[PDB]
DNA sequence: CGGTGCCGAGGCCGCTCAATTGGTCGTAGACAGCTCTAGCACCGCTTAAACGCACGTACGCGCTGTCCCCCGCGTTTTAACCGCCAAGGGGATTACTCCCTAGTCTCCAGGCACGTGTCAGATATATACATCCTGT
DNA sequence: ACAGGATGTATATATCTGACACGTGCCTGGAGACTAGGGAGTAATCCCCTTGGCGGTTAAAACGCGGGGGACAGCGCGTACGTGCGTTTAAGCGGTGCTAGAGCTGTCTACGACCAATTGAGCGGCCTCGGCACCG
């Protein structure tokens, strides 16, 4: 009872990023119980990195509630994550 | 006023308006007209083939970012 | 009805670790859902992919490192590796 | 009054704002038109209707501002069909 | 030394099926293999991607002819699926 | 006794496709029988087109053997197989083409 | 006796357009993709058939930018190109620096 | 055993070589601005195809770059090329 | 800068099904060893191509009328929007059952390296013709 | 406005050699035969969300008029790239040799798949209250 997502020290279910890496692979696919972990602080950090930026954009417009339109400027804004989601953000808006 | 015809002049031209144009020719609109329909005739294409193979007969939003989501146009905001 | 699997909660949580007192509308939550979904998903494929062109069948970390080392760019994947090797000696250095 | 402000009234006030600017109605009446051809007798889900116009209005903002770039390069303000023409070219989609 | 799949031979029996006399030079056959390889890898990708939204999970004939009618354009999608049709009730109505 | 692809009067490997298709269907998945019979008829038909098209592009240029520079213009020549196939072909090349104000 | 100046370039055309053959010579681009590899790792070997691909591919993409770009400077009612023209491609094809 | 350093091989595309690029491209006449800004562009083409090949390479834990890596790294780029590997 | 209202979002239960730890195995990869194909480094020779430069001529850039045409306002007029009500088609479940495909055993034949002997296409060369460049 | 007239191009032949289509010996992955179980096809049932329609209501479209502005031929000039010439370098080829890492092969072991008994966290409701959306 000690849930691997602690023992990891994150945040994010391990055990169902387990589970669905357990299915998205070749014919015999085997997933390693070190690449959940992994996985999982990937998604972890990226999400705390697009949420600190939408926080600060916040927080200029002096709002506690993050809106779309904030994660539209936050992602546009810094070079970095522009460049990794080429994405349209429904309802976001434009620079 | 065909059914295309609904995308009137000052809608594209607000559209415009949104991505920085300072000034628009006559012709825009015509041109935008055929662009967006274009556009629309090959997203629906996917999705009307989506919902063909899932037996069903209504255009769900999820068949609609699959289509967006293949054709290198991914969109958020609908889940999936 | 059945209940639909999501990533809410956990991206509550880590917002909450990093902002403690900002908010985040429940539509930019489905925003940050679906974009987590999509990040994940592509990190599955390029691993599934690394490891049929390596002719293995276990994903282990090693092939998840190299996938965030090639899809995020530079100083981002840096910080992601970083974070990765963090996670993954935490959780192994353990009981 | 003079022509030129009113223009960068409408550039300050649609790029503050995000909400829609096709007016629904009579693009669902397009999207319905349009998917009768590949199917007879449809049905659609608001939301989906919705997505669409979404999409389709990020796309036509997105060309606009191309082919702003384009019209802008050969020393003119007014842009041009053989402009937008030359943007859909570059990019490649060639319909 | 451990041979290596290809697909030449039968790129051979098909163009002297369509074309008695002519033949290929050795980098043309390699260019086909590669094309070929390309085609079947994004028909399995597709299908495999249709089964995972539809919760299948037997890729029968229904989700590739859906994947030739999604990857190719128009007429040729037509031809296509026409030409799968027509083999698999050859399949289908013999012994 | 007979084999699958001529049990459906195809040219392709209907065995080895199949083995293909199980080797890349999400671990817990299942192929079809008839699926593989499908994907075969698929690639056999899109080679038909490139090839026949190939063949046509090299006997207007008398020589009984295909080469890249066919293929490359055989492929830019039409316009779907043009969307289909949007890769390099090595040593390909261009398609001879001259705009208006080249003068 | 001389030629129009124009004439050879659009000679250079025909002839460089129905050609197939590399473009570019072979030594100087190997040792300058080993330049860039260099910082990248260390001690790195390449397969010939490695560095004759990355010019095939290098080649493909400076044809096709190259192409593009006339187009641009052709709507722009000139004939000589511009590195202006070339930025303005790569930006709206989606790349940027 | 390594040795050269290498360095002003950016250089080796020369201006001769660019022309005929561009003769192949379509262009008619150049202005000679342009010879340091398409050594940039295939600098940085060069940087990114090489960076993903690199990385292959060295997940397969190999000390040379074989080519259907370079294949591989131009397909997940988007301008993926055959005759080569696939 | 306060007032009022709004319900969107955040915190609190019941519950149920997905993590999770314990025990087994077996197969996939880690790894040591051995080969040898192929990549790296000179060396010399040739020479085609890069390179410097001297003209000059097409043309890029700028300036100037100038007339089409596009924006701004003003009035009408029109069709979207909100709200509300009604019928029902189809979406979303559960429940059987059986069709179909994953396996295993046996077998052999289509398919794959390997050689080779013929020849198709590259290359060169010598004719028979387009084709630009002044020009009476 | 065709007349010379170098300057490049069809064209037919000759050669020539490396490439390739075809014939081999060999050999694992395709086929056929059977069985098991489980995924989905169909059947039924419920309900909800979609379409249809009505009626006000009112902001947005939409002609239309007018006035300034900018797109654009047209000159005109003043840098600069093409078109040569001679001159130098390093690309390429061909060898020649060196060695090391790619690729197999054989053991060994370890870690992840599988199965099960357990239980707690993640989600559906649900309440509720205060962050925000407007308004002097």
């Amino acid at each position: 009872a000690v849930s691997r997502s602690q023992r990891a020290g994150l945040q994010f279910p391990v055990g169902r990023i387990h589970r669905h890496l357990k299915s998205r692979t070749t014919s015999h696919g085997r997933v390693g119980a070190t690449a959940a972990v992994y996985s999982a602080a990937i998604l972890e950090y990226l999400t705390a990195e697009v949420l600190e930026l939408a926080g600060n954009a916040s927080k200029d417009l002096k709002v506690k509630r993050i809106t779309p339109r904030h994660l539209q400027l936050a992602i546009r804004g810094d070079e970095e994550l522009d460049s990794l989601i080429k994405a349209t953000i429904a309802g976001g808006g434009v620079i | 006023r065909d059914n295309i015809q609904g995308i009137t002049k000052p809608a594209i031209r607000r559209l415009a308006r949104r991505g920085g144009v300072k000034r628009i020719s006559g012709l825009i609109y015509e041109e935008t007209r055929g662009v967006l329909k274009v556009f629309l005739e090959n997203v629906i294409r996917d999705a009307v083939t989506y919902t063909e193979h899932a037996k069903r007969k209504t255009v769900t939003a999820m068949d609609v970012v699959y289509a967006l989501k293949r054709q290198g146009r991914t969109l958020y905001g609908f889940g999936g | 009805k059945t209940r639909k699997e999501s990533y809410a909660i956990y991206v509550y949580k880590v917002l909450k670790q990093v902002h403690p007192d900002t908010g985040i509308s429940s539509k930019a939550m489905s925003i940050m859902n679906s974009f987590v979904n999509d990040v994940f998903e592509r990190i599955a494929g390029e691993a599934s992919r690394l490891a049929h062109y390596n002719k293995r069948s276990t994903i282990t970390s090693r092939e998840i490192q190299t996938a965030v080392r090639l899809l995020l760019p530079g100083e981002l994947a840096k910080h992601a590796v970083s974070e990765g090797t963090k996670a993954v000696t935490k959780y192994t250095s353990a009981k | 009054y003079r022509p030129g402000t009113v223009a960068l009234r409408e550039i300050r006030r649609y790029q503050k704002s995000t909400e829609l600017l096709i007016r629904k109605l009579p693009f669902q009446r397009l999207v319905r038109e349009i998917a009768q051809d590949f199917k007879t007798d449809l049905r659609f889900q608001s939301s989906a209707v919705m997505a669409l116009q979404e999409a389709s209005e990020a796309y036509l903002v997105a060309l606009f501002e191309d082919t702003n770039l384009c019209a802008i390069h050969a020393k003119r303000v007014t842009i041009m069909p053989k402009d937008i023409q030359l943007a859909r070219r570059i990019r490649g989609e060639r319909a």
